[PDB]
């Protein structure tokens, strides 16, 4: 009994893994075929802990999948890589990496090398990215019915359509109220300062991004105010109660007026500390810790309201929407930490809690959308919609670039590099055509999911786009017809675009440079 | 061919271990006949010539009881509907104290009725407004069957007369001298003003002689023994305290500094001293005994014997505060020498070996306080046991009949009385109801035949025998025990009579526990943990 | 080694506030000359934070 | 129950004894005390004009009660429905017969 | 960390078997306040009257502080009367063993670190007669004078890796002696 | 498919419930009913730890089994409760009972009804009770010298029928000494008794001081004289040791010689202490909590007696013998605080040593020094002289009397037979099983003394029938014989209770027909 290697590990080699490599990836291409384009069908996950998931967006889709095979596992990193990037398009990437990496399949197994696989790769990924540069359409950023039309466009395939032309104004809104400059430094911070608050039971059109935020807070005292016309918010970071203190103390009694004398002394404290919160004469005061009653009793002699123990991310939000600053130790406050510019406080009943909001502000730079429905997955849905719109809108502020959609720029991108291949010489062009006709899957797709023969249509389609000036033709999937996407409508960032052909690319060379797997070992 | 899936619907979503009923068979019929076999079950220990019966509780130990609230209560029942008629019996022994097993007999043959009614035809919703209708007209009827009100409740012998056929059920073979007994304790502690409360009524069990030994004292008796040296005290001046019977100490953690050595020689001495000054200042009042409710120290014990002061403990807060509500006295969580005011007066405080159970007693002599005590002998600790409850559902009978009296005659008067004249009412009615009227008859009918069949005689021919009397115009007649024969006699002179208030109760509960039970068309239970 | 002992009340409060005052001073220091950025190797509580972010400068922990 | 006071009593809630004035207590005109087996209630009825109210419920035993709470839970929602929109329908299925109507006319 | 609790308010259930009131002892108990529901509201309430009770019954029991200064002539009445049910953990030890001077300053710290337990320190030699130097470094614990364990080693006790393992070596007794290496393993 | 009672509970309605419960009731009894009478057997049981007890007396016995069946309990309870209100007539209450069930199942096993049949045994038990106070023979003359005979005789046939039945005329006279001489309280912790391994049965003592083993002693001991002729004994419940002042306090000096101070003070509190103690003019020195070994050593010196650790019993029975009083300060140790006694001594006997308090005139409180050749030799004298004591302790109050030997239960059951002719119906077939139940007793006693139960049990009820009452069984003889004359009596109190309880556990029984037994969760 004398091992080399230990127990565990196992050794496969050879042609049979690059294949079951090229499988694994199809598999999953074979998952999400059917959730691509406006008449995508509803995806149901049964989450492990107990939940449900009703999705189509393919990384909403992949990531309550758990898969043994590697390959697959570099497919999830592809999903979750598309999700972070740019928002949009996963999907897309992961039926372009399977397909491709299936189309290499054909010369794998033709005793070609995959090294110059992987240069006609990189050599049509470079060309795609330069052809789909080539035919963009610039847009213009101020006008406010190209933005709705191209979130209308990218939002059209997905659950909340049918409320588009309400959704999509709210995701411009947002993404036109979080749009921040500092220092010479613009954020559009969607992720920290754009919340999305889902309240079950309601109507979807009740839904509303709000000038300020709104939080599920309630009073500390009920004699507090619950509506305020003006307020002056002032932030709290520390807490409004006596604490013990970092270094031990072990004070020591022995006269009869030290014990009481003690505790009027943490009274008074605490009095000095709402006295001087109160010297700037704010309106409301929230803070992050905790207030003992004697303070809220000072608060309340004063006619200030004060909010109770909020989450960091909250108060962050407060404090951009109202202009003020968070502070730590009230005797360091100052005129200009007041928050002056909230235009409203309620503290409203929905169901049976108590949401604050803080609503109506003069220029917030932090928003919150009441997000009302009928259900937890119904909302968490329209969630997911709503921030796939935000970061196509914050892809076209931050790139004024725009591609045709529905199947034109791909069909448009594999004629050009077709036409590009038909003059070089040599033993490379077989791979750059394959990623050629790669490409073609979109449309392919697209057909087969709005029920068309894909075969007359997807001819009809390559014919009429080889003549000249019409890149922009594509296939119409709400009837399946061949039509042209100006006379349509439908337009996606150029940044979605281009980053899927390149993430795609990318992954396809990953799996395909890969001949070895050694399994089990600690 | 060989296997019958499930349906495809609520059958094949349900878990594992749950079972769905659902139907007028497999969900009404199934809780008719358990509550049938429940009521059955004690229908044996039903009056005075009920057997008792011993049960073993999931911790082994025994209780020998015809009690049926305690009956129930002791066996865990496992079937739903048989829950719903067990909280309907112990809410009816808890708003009356008596008319458990009237409970239970009469809602299991309301049920069978029920069950009769539904195979003949008749809908559920038939049934159950026919017995509320019912039921209203019995409570309609109920007050113009009162007889000989009681206009006393403070001479001896009409109360013991009044709770002896309360207690009978239960102690048949020794019925006035516990009646007696019982009697002058609820008298002595009847209050001239206010409100009468059965908490105030003690009970203690002591190991001994029979029955006949058992008496009442007009104050308390405890189990405790007297921690000093002085055993007998003569008109005591009892001092109560809710604190340790030791100098007081600070809450907050505080340590004795001493910096220099005469500090030192002199801390135990100041002690001391000071120990022995309130002890004096406590004893110079006249305390003769001092009741604490924490630890006594060792220094006040032996200044408490230097200066002739009975030292006892008291080990919770409720003996504490009966105590203090006996003796008149107040605790004070300071040792502040009582003042004028607030400083109980008590006859005699005994130590007394009884049963080889050395106690300690607070009794008075002029038949006061607003605390008697019953010391109860026996032979049997479940004997004793057994005269407790029968003390206790005694004392609740009282207690009902300060409130509105109204005595009815019982022995199965009142049932067959109501029976007949429920029978005339529902002859009257043309609608499809009448049935269910006509059914409170015969759920009146099982409360006298259980009574003819616990005491071995024939149950028609006395049902019919009540009918001919009562249709005669007597209403004031019912089962006789003692006739080993069928046979009837007059219940107003036998003096054997029961609460209005609790057949009220007793009524309305067992008419609403078949009404929400017969209400229930599915069940569907989940898998036990 | 070092642990504070009260034996008059009075004398309590003073020292809380020294309990933060000495690392605000550092702060100030630190602030004092026209420094703008600041790394540390170490964790930075709330105050200090907030006494960057009043100043104008950002805190690295 | 300090707001449900402050609103009935007509007082005002206090977390310090700083100043303490007749202005800071509320009446009532009647509070007394019903012992209910081993437990303990106080009543404080007979009020001028209260503006917070209480559904006292008695049972029998515990699932009539729970019962009567979920009946008077949605009593209480359905009137406060009927006065925060001034509008109702009509019942007994007859909207959705009429709506049905309409549809397939439509 | 304290990190996690300002991140985003999206912190769902992660290695959490158990969430809920009953466990949250003061310090936590406190901090969500406005999250513990109203309904069960008075069970929390009845919770912390009763933990809080118990707390006040252990602080009449969990006032030690430090070490103390006991010799050989005071043994047998801190080891036979010392009280009922209370842990006391004899060291014997002499000054300039260094393993021994470490295992020392660990237990002053543990004095304050655990007032429950007083453990008592003598001289080796003037504690028990005749005590050979091999054993200079020595513990043992027990209640009521009954002798749990005794190890005894100068080099077998790894002084160097004591702390927190052998802490709770020292600390965790009637019962399975194995029971907190694997917690700080030396590896 | 849905069961009403939890699956595990088992019922026994109906009347062959009942017989088993009697069947059950015999089979205890059987257990007892060979350790009854002067020629009496001992019973040894085992435990599963492997302590065997060595008993004749009822009460033990059935303490000492494993008890399930509820009727059993019942039996297990009456014995207990009789044990604990007379002090014997356990076996006898046992005996009745099973006697009184056995002699009324053959007259349920066709059914009948229970209540008629506890009707008959309440209305014999009353009447039986009745008889015997009525007929019990009272002295009626407060005298001495024939009381203290009628406590003799009544302790002398207490104690036959015991393991110490030889000796009888030495333990009874010693026994009722001891209650002739406590306070008119009967406290039973002043009887306190001590048992010492090894030497004869007769060698057993009674100290009318107060005697009890040494505690402890520290470096110091036998140094102290062990034999004083006139003490003044000084009763202790501070501890003389040199210990913290407080367990509580806390010492915080500067300086050496504070230092020095301190623990110069600490010393001066001790001899403080000590010298209080010795200027009281004690001799002898007993304390509760422990005396260290310098207070030995300083008590030694002053050529005095110390003996700390003594428990609450035996201080208790030292200050209401020696007359002192207990202290917990020495401030104040007055000289009439202290207690006085004739003689002390520090003896060694049966390879123990022995402190002996010998003299006190004004002493209300015994010692019994009992000597035996194994544990559970000297535990059963023990329970012996436990037994005698409650009847003497019970007999005190009241000089009224039977005649053992049956002879009680035969004029009970010739009254009942009389009774029982006079009345119709099924009462009288009742009351004669009753009458006939209750003449077990004379019929197993002769059976344990091996005789022909049939043939004297028809001579003592011929003689009872007309002749003169008192004429029980004489077992030495073999005969019948007048047990008044011969000089055995038993308390009428413990026949009644006796009776009593055997009646009301019978009623219990037979007042039964339902059983249920829940799955022990
Ligand atoms: N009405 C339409 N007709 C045809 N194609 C469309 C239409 N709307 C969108 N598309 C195409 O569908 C693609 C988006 O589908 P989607 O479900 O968002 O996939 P992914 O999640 O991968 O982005 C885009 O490439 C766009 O060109
Ligand atoms: N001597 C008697 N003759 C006939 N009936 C009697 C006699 N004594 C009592 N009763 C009846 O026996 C019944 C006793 O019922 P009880 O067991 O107290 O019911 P519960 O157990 O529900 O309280 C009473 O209703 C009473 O009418
Ligand atoms: N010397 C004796 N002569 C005749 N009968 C005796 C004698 N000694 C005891 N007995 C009888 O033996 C019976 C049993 O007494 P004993 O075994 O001593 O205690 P218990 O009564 O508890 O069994 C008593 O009823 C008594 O009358
Ligand atoms: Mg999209
Ligand atoms: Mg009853
Ligand atoms: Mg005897």
């Amino acid at each position: 009994p004398v091992l080399v290697l230990s127990q565990n590990t196992k050794r496969e080699s050879g042609r049979k893994v690059q294949s079951g490599n090229i499988n694994a990836a199809k598999t999953i291409a074979d998952i999400i075929r059917t959730c691509l384009g406006p008449k995508s069908m509803m995806k149901m996950l049964l989450d492990p802990m107990g939940g449900i998931v009703m999705t189509n967006d393919g990384n909403a889709i992949l990531r309550e999948i758990q898969v043994q095979h590697p390959a697959a596992k570099s497919m999830i990193e592809i999903s979750r890589t598309q999700d972070e990037e740019v928002g949009d398009g996963t999907t897309s990437v992961i039926i372009l990496a399977g397909e491709m990496l299936s189309v290499a399949e054909h010369f794998l197994e033709q005793q070609m090398h995959p090294t110059v696989v992987i240069s006609a790769y990189r050599k049509a990924l470079d060309d795609m990215i330069s052809t789909l540069k080539k035919i963009s359409i610039p847009v213009d950023i101020s006008d406010s019915d190209m933005m709705l039309n191209i979130i209308n466009s990218s939002i059209t395939t997905k659950a909340i359509s049918r409320w588009s032309s309400l959704a999509c104004n709210i995701a411009l809104d947002a993404v036109k109220m979080v749009q921040f400059e500092e220092n010479g430094r613009k954020e559009i911070d969607i992720k920290k300062y754009a919340r999305v608050e889902k309240i079950p039971g309601g109507i979807i059109e009740d839904s509303c991004v709000l000038r300020g935020v709104m939080i599920n807070k309630d009073v500390t005292h009920p004699r507090m105010r619950r509506y305020i016309k003006n307020p002056r918010i002032v932030l709290l970071d520390s807490s409004l109660e006596y604490k013990k203190g970092e270094s031990q103390t072990d004070i020591e009694i022995t006269r009869e007026e030290d014990f009481t004398r003690i505790l009027q002394m943490e009274e008074e404290y605490i009095q000095q500390l709402c006295e001087d919160i109160i010297q700037l004469k704010p309106d409301v005061v929230i803070t992050e810790k905790g207030i003992s009653d004697l303070a809220q009793h000072y608060l309340m002699r004063a006619n200030i309201t004060a909010i109770r123990r909020v989450r960091k991310t909250d108060n962050n939000r407060i404090a951009r929407a109202c202009g003020a600053r968070i502070v730590s130790r009230p005797e360091e406050l100052r005129e200009d930490d007041v928050g002056t510019g909230a235009g409203l406080l309620e503290i409203k009943k929905i169901g049976d809690e108590y949401f604050t909001f803080i609503t109506d502000c003069k220029d917030p730079k932090a928003c919150t959308i009441l997000l009302r429905g009928a259900s937890k997955e119904i909302l968490s849905e329209v969630e997911r919609n709503l921030q796939d719109a935000m970061q196509v809108c914050r892809n076209v502020l931050l790139d004024p670039q725009l591609v045709p959609g529905g199947g034109a720029s791909e069909m448009a991108v594999a004629h050009a590099l077709t036409e590009k291949s038909k003059a070089m010489t040599g033993v490379e062009q077989w791979p750059y055509r394959a990623v050629a006709q790669a490409l073609e899957v979109i449309p392919r797709t697209l057909i087969q999911n709005c029920g068309a023969s894909t075969i007359r249509l997807l001819t009809s389609l390559r014919a009429k786009h080889t003549q000249e000036n019409c890149e922009t033709w594509g296939v119409n999937g709400e009837t399946g017809t061949l039509v042209d996407m100006k006379e349509l409508g439908i337009w996606e960032p150029l940044a979605v675009k281009l980053q899927t052909y390149k993430t795609a690319v990318e992954t396809a060379v990953l799996l395909l440079r890969i001949d070895d797997i050694v399994s089990g070992h600690k | 061919a060989l296997h019958v899936p499930k349906a495809p619907g609520f059958a094949q979503m349900l878990k594992e271990g749950a079972k769905h009923f659902s139907g007028l068979e497999e969900a009404v019929y199934r809780n008719i006949q358990a509550c049938k076999e429940l009521a059955q079950t004690t229908r044996t220990a039903y009056g005075p010539n009920g057997m008792n019966k011993m049960v073993i509780n999931h911790l082994e130990k025994l209780f020998v009881t015809n009690d049926a609230a305690t009956i129930l209560r002791e066996l865990e029942v496992q079937h739903p509907a048989a829950k719903m008629i067990v909280m309907a019996s112990h809410m009816q022994e808890q708003e009356v104290g008596d008319g458990t097993n009237f409970v239970l007999v009469f809602a299991g043959a309301l049920l069978e009725l029920a069950e009769e009614l539904l195979r003949i035809g008749l809908s559920v919703s038939e049934v159950i407004e026919g017995y509320e209708i019912a039921c209203r007209k019995a409570h309609e009827i109920l007050p113009n069957l009162v007889c000989c009100s009681a206009k006393n409740l403070r001479d001896i012998d009409e109360v013991s007369s009044l709770l002896r056929t309360s207690i009978m059920s239960k102690q048949y073979g020794n019925e006035v001298f516990l009646a007696k007994l019982i009697a002058q304790a609820c008298v002595s502690i009847f209050p001239d003003s206010g409100h009468f409360n059965v908490d105030n009524i003690r009970v203690c069990k002591i190991l001994g002689s029979g029955i006949s030994s058992s008496s009442v004292l007009h104050g308390m008796v405890f189990k405790k023994e007297t921690e000093g040296d002085v055993t007998s005290v003569k008109d005591a001046k009892i001092a109560v305290y809710s604190c340790p019977f030791d100098g007081m100490i600070t809450e907050t953690k505080g340590t004795v500094l001493i910096k220099t050595a005469e500090e030192l020689m002199n801390f135990s001495k100041g002690e001391e001293n000071l120990m022995d000054a309130q002890v004096k200042a406590i004893a110079d009042t006249g305390a003769n005994v001092v009741v604490t409710g924490g630890k006594v120290a060792d220094m006040a014990l032996h200044y408490a014997n230097k200066y002739n002061i009975m030292l006892v403990r008291l080990n919770s807060k409720w003996d504490l505060r009966r105590l203090c509500k006996t003796v008149g006295a107040t605790a004070l969580p300071r040792l502040t020498p009582p003042v004028l005011e607030e400083m109980g007066h008590c006859d005699s405080v005994y130590l007394s070996e009884v049963g080889d159970t050395q106690v300690v007693v607070f009794k008075h002599e002029k038949e006061d306080g607003a605390i008697s005590t019953i010391v109860l002998r026996g032979s049997t600790d479940n004997l004793m046991d057994d005269i407790e409850r029968a003390v206790d559902d005694g004392v609740n009978t009282f207690k009902v009949l300060t409130r509105d009296k109204r005595l009815v005659p019982g022995g199965g008067a009142t049932e067959i009385e109501l029976a007949k004249q429920i029978t005339s009412y529902g002859e009257t009615c043309p609608g499809l109801e009448q049935y269910a009227i006509k059914k409170f008859a015969e759920a009146f009918e099982a409360i006298p035949r259980a009574l003819a069949e616990n005491s071995g005689v024939k149950a028609n021919e006395v049902i019919s025998k009540l009918y001919a009397v009562h249709q005669e115009g007597n209403k004031n007649v019912g089962l006789d025990i003692e006739a080993e024969v069928p046979a009837v006699k007059d219940m107003l002179e036998a003096g054997i009579l029961d609460t209005y208030l609790g057949k009220y109760w007793a009524i309305k509960l067992a008419t609403n526990a078949a009404v929400t039970v017969l209400r229930v068309d599915q069940i569907i239970m989940a898998k036990p943990a | 080694g070092v642990q504070v002992v009260i034996t008059d009340p009075e004398k309590l409060d003073q020292i809380r506030q020294r309990e933060s005052d000495i690392t605000k001073e550092r702060i100030q220091k630190i602030l004092a000359t026209g420094a703008n950025v600041i790394l540390t190797t170490g964790g930075i509580d709330d105050m200090c934070l907030k006494y960057f972010v009043e100043a104008g400068a950002m805190a690295v922990r | 129950n300090m707001e449900r006071l402050t609103l009935a009593c007509g007082g005002v809630a206090l977390n310090s004894f700083d100043d303490l004035s007749p202005d800071c207590l509320g009446h009532a005109g009647l509070v007394y005390e019903y012992t209910l087996g081993e437990e303990k209630f106080t009543f404080i009825e007979k009020c001028n004009n209260p503006r917070s109210v209480t559904l006292l419920i008695k049972g029998p035993n515990k699932h009539t009660l729970t019962q009567i709470k979920d009946a008077v839970r949605d009593g209480l929602r359905a009137v406060k429905n009927a006065i925060d929109d001034g509008c109702v329908v009509p019942g007994a299925g007859a909207v959705e017969v009429a709506m049905a109507e309409a549809l397939i006319k439509h | 960390e304290l990190e996690e609790e300002a991140e985003e308010e999206q912190r769902i259930l992660q290695q959490s078997v158990v969430k809920t009131y009953e466990d949250m002892t003061l310090e936590e108990l406190e901090d969500h306040e406005d999250e513990f529901n109203e309904e069960d509201e008075r069970a929390i309430e009845m919770y912390r009257r009763r933990r809080l009770a118990e707390w006040k019954a252990t602080k009449l029991k969990n006032k030690f502080g430090e070490v103390l200064e006991i010799s050989g002539k005071d043994y047998v009445q801190e080891v036979t009367k010392a009280g009922e049910g209370l842990w006391v953990i004899l060291h014997l030890y002499k000054q300039g063993i260094p393993l021994c001077a470490l295992i020392n300053q660990h237990l002053s710290g543990l004095a304050r670190k655990f007032p429950d337990v007083k453990f008592i320190k003598a001289i080796s030699t003037t504690c028990i007669p005749n005590y050979p130097d091999r054993n200079l470094p020595t513990i043992f614990v027990y209640l009521e004078g009954d002798i749990k364990a005794q190890f005894i080693g100068p080099l077998v006790f790894g002084g160097m890796n004591l702390t927190r393992d052998e802490l709770e070596w020292k600390l965790s007794e009637s019962g399975a002696i194995m029971t907190d290496l694997e917690e700080n393993p030396k590896k | 498919p849905v069961i009403l009672l939890k699956e595990g509970t088992d019922s026994s309605q109906g009347i062959p419930q009942l017989v088993s419960n009697i069947s059950a009731c015999q089979v205890i009894a059987e257990a007892v009913r060979t350790t009854l009478g002067p020629r009496g057997m001992d019973k040894l049981i085992v435990d599963g730890r492997g302590k065997a007890t060595i008993s004749n007396d009822g009460a033990t016995i059935l303490k000492l089994l494993d008890v399930v069946h509820p009727a059993a309990k019942t039996l297990v309870d009456i014995a207990k409760s009789q044990d604990a209100e007379v002090g014997d007539g356990t076996t006898s209450v046992t005996l009745l009972a099973a006697e009184f069930l056995k002699q009324v199942k053959p007259y349920v096993e066709e059914g009948l009804h229970p209540q008629i049949i506890i009707r008959a045994f309440r209305t014999a038990t009353q009447l039986a009770v009745n008889k015997i106070k009525e007929i019990a023979v009272t002295v009626k003359k407060a005298d001495k010298v024939e009381q203290r005979k009628l406590l003799e005789k009544c302790a002398m046939t207490a104690l036959s029928s015991k393991l110490i039945s030889q000796q009888k005329a030495f333990f009874a006279k010693m026994v009722v000494d001891a209650v002739m001489m406590l306070d008119d309280l009967l406290q039973l912790k002043m009887i306190g008794i001590k048992k010492v391994q090894g030497g004869a049965l007769e060698d057993s003592q009674l100290v009318a001081g107060v005697a009890f083993k040494k505690t402890f002693s520290y470096a110091g001991f036998e140094m102290q004289p062990k034999k004083y002729h006139n003490p003044k004994i000084a009763l202790l419940n501070v501890e003389l040791e040199l210990k913290a002042e407080k367990d509580n306090a806390e010492i915080r000096v500067h300086t050496v010689e504070d230092y020095q101070a301190i623990v110069d003070a600490e010393w001066n509190i001790l001899y403080d202490k000590l010298e209080k103690i010795h200027h009281s003019g004690a001799k002898v020195v007993l304390s509760k909590l422990p005396i260290g070994d310098v207070a030995t050593q300083y008590f030694a010196d002053r050529d005095m007696f110390c003996a700390g650790r003594v428990p609450e019993e035996d201080l208790k029975r030292t200050m209401m013998a020696c007359g002192g009083s207990i202290q917990t300060s020495v401030n104040a140790l007055s000289a009439d605080v202290l207690g006085r006694c004739q003689v002390f001594e520090e003896t060694q006997i049966g390879g123990e040593r022995y402190n002996f308090f010998t003299g006190c005139p004004k002493a209300k409180t015994c010692t019994f020094i009992l000597r035996g050749g194994a544990e559970q030799f000297m535990e059963e004298t023990e329970r012996s002289l436990h037994d005698a004591i409650m009847i003497v302790r019970r007999a005190i109050k009241n000089d009224s009397v039977v005649a053992g030997g049956g002879a009680i239960e035969m004029e009970l059951s010739k009254y009942l037979r009389d009774y029982s002719r006079t009345i119709p119906g099924k009462q009288q077939l009742l009351i004669g099983a009753y009458a006939k139940a209750l003449e077990i007793i004379p019929r197993q006693l002769c059976d344990n003394a091996g005789f022909d139960a049939t043939n004297i049990l028809n001579k003592l009820r011929a003689r009872h029938a007309q002749g003169g009452t008192w004429y029980g069984v004489d077992i030495n003889n073999e005969d019948i014989a007048d047990n008044f004359e011969a000089f055995v009596w038993e308390p009428a109190m413990v026949r009644i209770n006796a009776l009593t309880a055997a009646s009301e556990a019978a009623c219990l029984i037979v007042s039964v027909d339902e059983t249920i037994k829940n799955p022990r969760s």
